[PDB]
DNA sequence: GGCTTTCGTCAACCCTTTGCTTATCTTCCCT
DNA sequence: AGCAATTTAAATAGGGAAGATAAGCAAAGGGTTGACGAAAGCC
RNA sequence: CUUAAAGAGUCAACCCUUUGCUUAUCUUCCCUAUUUAAAUGUUAGCAGCCGCAUAGGCUG
């Protein structure tokens, strides 16, 4: 027995397109997941799977070149080149209207759900962009199948996404088969022994590499299980859906 | 006259007792039409305190209070049943 | 003893010019 | 002061012409976006 | 606590000019629109004269 929270219309604006390395474009699963368990921090709420379509996304640029961002003089003892113009690490932008639908299991009524969600959205940020606005979010519960795609269906319009999976690697693939290739987690290479400069001094920290699934976008009505649009946190350090590969 | 109609998705999705369910059963499911006129619908008059009126009451009041004894030794199934008979009864008279 | 400023150091490309998908709809039935 | 009738049938076919051309210029710019290493005054 | 955290792309403009889409065409034959029927619904609310009446009565 499933509950569901959709936040339909998430305009968003300032997305840090730069998913990975090689990927620039949509925020990935791990962005989504690491929103959901951002509320299961803030608002107590817990959260198991998140299923986001894009309604809209732009990454800013030419259709070869994303639009970089002015960068500021910000590091300390430069001063004296701050005059001229500050050098341009790659960062691309983008704006983004999408829908939202956290898998949440809740105990109270539906008002102090959607206000504790909407509390936690207006001060959210989607990929490193501020929230410009979102309608009211709503609550929907699969109790069987059929309310499972009463909710996948309420996301109506946005563009899920669902796991293809890897067969050899990313670029083979990317040009063959035609899918679109995102982080679905990352890899991790060495501890680190140095915990001065991070946001937290006890909890254990690893340089990873992004490992990457390839994906298809289909609309949500389209979507035959709503467990392949559901992205949760696996337990390979990495994120997966619910219903696996996407057939 | 109706009974009361819970439009809650969390509270359709999880409850299931007696209290428990009971306890989701607000003024808006039903009774509370429109609103405006509500500390004129609380203004009460106490005309009611008779003697067959309350003797009746206080008889019945205590057949309760001798009775619920054995309520609590009921399964919420027996609960549900016997309440259902209680309201049909009441809807008859 | 670092420390913060400014000047000197080290380079060298082969490019390409839209789709990705493509939307949540009535038979029985008796009141 | 509303009443205005019903069915029945609506054409078979033959044609939609080719021949010509579809300019040549000249433009299409760069201006900022550099981090380590190394002298070298300075607390 | 989401490759989290952060960032002003600004500016500027002469698309010019030129032009022959002309030419000739048989649309054409054919043929039954036929047959009915109450306009009813009171189908009219008038003309004088008795009067102060545009109140009320009478006359045919």
């Amino acid at each position: 027995m499933r509950k569901f929270i959709i936040v339909k219309n998430v305009k968003v604006d300032g997305i840090n397109a730069k998913s990975s390395d090689i990927t620039v474009g949509m925020p990935p699963a791990t962005t989504f997941c690491g929103l959901g368990e951002t509320m299961s921090i803030k608002t107590g709420i817990v959260v198991k799977a998140v299923s986001y379509g894009s309604v809209k996304f732009e990454v800013r640029g030419s259709r070869f070149n994303t639009s970089v961002t002015k960068f500021a003089w910000q590091d300390r003892g430069n001063g004296g080149k701050a005059n001229n113009n500050s050098p341009i690490q790659p960062k691309p932008l983008a704006d983004g209207v999408f829908t939202l639908c956290f898998e949440v299991e809740w105990e109270d009524c539906a008002e102090v759900l959607v206000d504790k969600v909407t509390n936690f959205i207006n001060t959210a940020r989607i990929a490193g962009g501020t929230i410009a606005s979102f309608n009211k979010p709503f609550v929907k519960v699969a109790k069987d199948a059929e309310e499972l795609a009463s909710v996948k269906n309420a996301m109506m319009p946005c563009y899920v996404v669902v796991d293809c999976g890897v067969e050899v690697n990313i670029f083979e693939d990317a040009v063959n088969r035609k899918l679109q290739p995102m982080v679905n987690g990352y890899k991790k290479l060495e501890k680190i022994v140095d915990n001065k400069h991070m946001r937290d001094k006890f909890t254990p920290a690893y340089l990873a590499t992004p490992t990457y699934t390839m994906i298809g976008y289909k609309m949500v009505s389209n979507v035959d299980n709503f467990d392949q649009a559901l992205w949760q946190y696996g337990e390979n350090t990495k994120v997966k859906t619910i219903g696996g590969i996407y057939n | 006259h109706k009974k009361g109609l819970v439009e809650d998705p969390i509270y359709r999705a999880t409850k299931t007792m007696f209290t428990e369910t009971l306890q989701c059963v607000n003024v808006n499911g039903g009774w509370f039409n429109y609103g405006d006129n509500i500390d004129e619908c609380y203004k009460i008059d106490t005309s009611f305190i008779t003697d067959t009126y309350v003797k009746q009451l206080n008889r019945y009041r205590k057949k309760l209070l001798a009775t619920k004894h054995i309520w609590f030794t009921l399964g919420e199934d027996q609960k549900i049943a016997i309440l259902q008979e209680c309201r049909v009864a009441l809807m008859l008279g």
